[PDB]
RNA sequence: CAAGACGGACCAGAGCGAAAGCAUUUGCCAAGAAUGUUUUCAUUAAUCAAGAACGAAAGUCGGAGGUUCGAAGACGAUACCGUCGUAGUUCCGACCAUAAACGAUGCCGACCGGCGAUGCGGCGGCGUUAUUCCCAUGACCCGCCGGGCAGCUUCCGGGAAACCAAAGUCUUUGGGUUCCGGGGGGAGUAUGGUUGCAAAGCUGAAACUUAAAGGAAUUGACGGAAGGGCACCACCAGG
């Protein structure tokens, strides 16, 4: 019988400091009338942002989930929540005459961030392969599973999520088990496909001052 | 076609043949003669060995066998025996 | 400036190498926007300029290519192109009913027919376009027609001979 | 072409029929 | 009324197009997906179950959206697409497209088009038995 | 947030297993084919009834769990469809031992084509990569050998033909050995025996009756069907 958009108002969410564009938009929030408070319905909305939307000439493909969780005044202000891949990258990589190896590790940070990485990887053609097929056999994909998951566990634990983070902004795990790996099987398109969030400590709020300004 | 001597078969077909289906079978293998680089002595060893065979005097190792031909020491010289 | 951009897999490589020509000429003549080959990541890329009207044409563009993409030819994508209500309709042939092995090869194999001829025939009832994949089915036509194709293979592949689905279907053209 | 044949389904043809019907001094 | 944003720079929502096997939804959200905006189905355009999931229900549907929306002050969407998922068909439907379209056809200024529709791993037994198919 | 289910895409002219069957990671456990072998025994072998092992799905008894799907069943429309849903579907423990369980194609052996692909193992060889790798080793490239899997083709010969590298080496008829058939019905019927709690399972007729029963490809015809063309001895608009 009545709108209930004239009682709505705007917030404005920003990006947090590892990135170059900081205006990730706006939101629409209900104001207070004493029975619920907007900050309570405003400390917990996740973010599914692409990364051309956050840096200029970076690819698109990647997304990050940021984590919204407190307000500052018509200022609302994120966190870093996970990571994945677009569904049309994740088709069209997986091609027919290939062995995709696929690995996952739990892992613990510096700041209390327990959190899981998922990465996968192609077997690449030779440039002078006149062979259709590029299958690897089962004890290369053992070892390579392997080595994926200790290269991708040791550079997450021994960082902070600012470094991880800005690892997780070029990929430099996924190009590193390019590199490491190409010894036992020669591989194509690696990349930490998926990040989780399986446990977050108690929340403070001088870390957000440090991962914003 | 049609007209080949079997009889005298030219080494090359031969040789190419599977060891087991030549007009007088006759085995790939061969006995070699090893000289460990950190010593002088010589040893008799079987091309297709399956044990790793010892230095009697140095106690290195010489040969490691593998699916075929064993795998010798990088340093080890050898030489085709007979 | 809007932007699309959509990916191209291997095996339609070389038929979009043969036929860019009649794909660039009908986008940048008369409905105006600029095209490139990504080469790099693979795909293909449009974008607006200072020459764009009737912006609708823009998405209609992006679809355009993606039926070269998904198997069909050239002309029925400037199917696409020329008309305002052409759609594209997909599904898998086990979507329907779990066919494994040489059945789901036989009921693709009823789907085309000897020589194609069925296939064929289907579009000269439903005025629609069928690309038959490895699994997928794609139909492009209106929404009536797109229904009326569907059913069509939906009972050539529930088992029902290839020789009543042809009369029924020259049949029911008739309305 | 797809174009083409809803065009020309939706159209009516026309033209070819040629029908025989029907001084200086 | 509206976001208090300059006119060189505008605003930003998503919208999950719901194209079901019988009717199209149209749900407009904010980049959270928290709040709605609005949401408008094919059984609210037409007062006829024959046309359910027409794309001219989807098309009248975009049209009444992108005007509210336009009244609200939205000027730019992201697109999210969505089929039925799960056991059933994984493609989109016309319904989606023509909604599509229709909004582009607005003059509003369209986003990203990301296609997330319920792809299982590995799922449980379809809804049909061993033998029945859509007809 | 939880409950069970299932391991998509990758996934194939593929791989493994006696068959039925087998696809998430990692660890453990005992098997195994092929390959390599100047190891060992020295004829230890092939085929075989009863019996034994496993034997898809469905199903029968005890439990656990019930997410989805779903015989029965209850509704609504019209035997085909939709809503709900029992047994079941899943796991463990004992049964039942049948499938178009197919190559509609006993097992062991000898001889007998072509092409270029593939999987594993072995052998030989220049080169390119491991941010020019500082030797090997992986990944490719070239060639060969051995068993596999599987295409395409063949004046090998065979066949009624479809077809077949065996369904060839067969009236120019004999490598070893097992089951099994003898025109169509009566009929897997009656009876006897045996197994199975049971359902059923193995074995199993005759009197009588009939001139057929059937197999392989090819179109000849074929009420009709879909397109057009002509006509005021057809139509429209009329007189």
């Amino acid at each position: 019988v009545v709108d209930p958009f004239s009682k709505k108002d705007w917030y404005d969410v920003k990006a947090p400091a590892m990135f170059n564009i900081r205006n990730i938009g706006k939101t629409l929030v209900t104001r207070t009338q004493g029975t619920k408070i907007a900050s309570d319905g405003l400390k917990g909305r996740v973010f599914e942002v692409s990364l051309a939307d956050l840096q200029n000439d970076e690819v698109a493909f990647r997304k990050f989930k940021l984590i919204t969780e407190d307000v500052q005044g018509k200022n609302c202000l994120t966190n870093f929540h996970g990571m994945d891949l677009t569904r049309d990258k994740m088709c069209s990589m997986v091609k027919k005459w290939q062995t995709m190896i696929e690995a996952h590790v739990d892992v613990k940070t510096t700041d209390g961030y327990l959190l899981r990485l998922f990465c996968v990887g192609f077997t690449k053609k030779r440039n002078n392969q006149i062979r259709k097929t590029s299958y690897a056999q089962h004890q290369q994909v053992r070892q390579i599973r392997k080595k994926m998951m200790e290269i991708m566990t040791r550079e997450v634990q021994t960082n902070d999520l600012k470094e991880v983070v800005n690892k997780l902004i070029p990929d430099s795990i996924g190009k590193d088990i390019e590199k490491a790996c190409q010894s036992i099987y020669p591989l194509h398109d690696v990349f930490v496909r998926k990040v989780k969030m399986l446990k977050k400590p108690k929340f403070e709020l001088g870390k957000l001052m440090e991962l914003h300004g | 076609p049609l007209a080949k001597d079997l009889l005298h078969p030219s080494p090359e077909e031969e040789k190419r043949k599977h060891k087991k289906k030549r007009l007088v079978q006759s085995p790939n293998s061969y006995f070699m003669d090893v000289k460990c680089p950190g010593c002088y002595k010589i040893t008799t060893v079987f091309s297709h060995a399956q044990t790793v065979v010892l230095c009697v005097g140095c106690s290195t190792v010489l040969c490691q066998p593998t699916g075929g031909k064993a795998r010798l020491t990088e340093g080890c010289s050898f030489r085709r025996k007979q | 400036e809007e932007t699309r951009k959509i990916p191209v897999p291997a095996n339609r490589y070389t038929p979009l190498k043969e036929n860019w020509m009649k794909i660039f000429t009908p986008i940048v003549e008369h409905l105006g926007l600029q095209i490139r080959f990504n080469l790099k990541s693979r795909n293909v890329e449009i974008r607006t300029c200072k020459e764009t009207k009737d912006v609708s044409a823009l998405t209609k563009a992006a679809d355009f290519v993606k039926a070269f993409i998904l198997g069909f030819q050239v002309e029925d994508a400037l199917a696409l192109i020329r008309l305002d209500d052409l759609f594209l309709e997909s599904f898998e042939i086990t979507d329907v009913k779990p066919l494994k092995g040489d059945h789901l090869s036989r009921a693709i194999g009823r789907i085309a027919g000897k020589g194609g001829k069925t296939k064929f025939t289907i579009e000269n009832v439903t005025r629609t376009r069928i690309v038959l994949a490895d699994v997928k089915v794609h139909i492009l036509g209106s929404f009536q027609n797109i229904k009326m194709a569907r059913t069509a293979i939906c009972n050539l592949i529930l088992g029902n001979p290839p020789s009543k689905v042809y009369g029924n279907i020259r049949a029911v053209a008739s309305r | 072409p797809l174009a083409d044949q809803i065009l020309a389904g939706n159209a009516v043809r026309a033209g070819v029929r040629e029908k025989r019907r029907g001084e200086e001094y | 009324l509206g976001p208090q944003v300059a006119e060189g720079e505008n605003v930003f929502g998503v919208c999950h197009i719901f194209a079901s096997f019988n009717d199209t939804f149209v749900h407009v959200t904010d980049l959270s997906g928290k709040e709605t905006i609005c949401r408008v189905t094919g059984g609210m355009k037409v007062k006829a179950d024959r046309d359910e999931s027409s794309p001219y229900a989807a098309m009248l549907a975009a049209q009444d959206v992108a005007q509210r929306c336009k009244e609200l002050g939205i000027t730019a969407l992201h697109i999210k697409l969505r089929a039925t998922g799960g056991n059933r068909t994984k493609t989109p439907g016309p319904g989606a497209q023509s909604a599509l379209r229709a909004l582009a056809r607005s003059g509003m200024k369209i986003g990203r088009i990301e296609d997330v529709t319920p792809i299982p791993s590995d799922s449980t037994r379809r809804k049909g038995g061993r033998r029945g198919r859509r007809l």
